């Protein structure tokens, strides 16, 4: 989008546009955040549904 | 084994034979229907259980 | 001074994005009947039944 801003605020628009703390989310993410020795364990049964 | 399965509530290798139509045998007492319909025969039925 | 050429930028980002914070939302987890639960060695928790 086309833009009017002081070069100071396009400064802090662009660092704020170019360092986003959002990442891409998938099934595999999610497993892995699932701590290993609960996956492991035979006695929970884990799905992604 | 079904009683197996049932146990231990892990369906990822059931699972895994039915979506890809790996031929198997599901072992174990099990209730069935009993249908006298030949039309149900040709329609096969017994495959969408 | 305000300098038209100095201030106009095109500001780039995504469409669209959901962002998720429960991961383990995600997750369907299930736990076998505690009569059949095992410990590290593949042995039933408790055994005198």
């Amino acid at each position: 989008y086309p833009s009017i801003l002081h070069p100071i605020d396009h400064a802090f628009n662009e660092y704020f546009l170019q360092h986003q703390l959002v990442e891409p989310l998938n099934n595999d993410i999610i497993f892995n955040y699932i701590p290993e020795r609960i996956r492991n364990d035979v006695n929970y049964i884990l799905n992604m549904d | 084994n079904l009683e197996e399965l049932m146990r231990t509530g892990d369906y990822a290798q059931i699972t895994n034979m039915l979506l890809n139509n790996q031929p198997v045998a599901l072992v174990g007492a099990l209730p069935f229907i009993t249908d006298s319909s030949v039309i149900s025969l040709v329609a096969k039925l017994d495959a969408t259980v | 001074q305000f300098d038209f050429r100095a201030s106009m930028h095109m500001l780039t980002s995504n469409l669209t994005f959901t962002v998720y914070s429960d991961l383990l939302a995600f997750v369907s987890a299930d736990t076998v009947e505690p009569i059949n639960a095992v410990a590290f060695d593949n042995m039933r928790i408790m055994n005198e039944l």
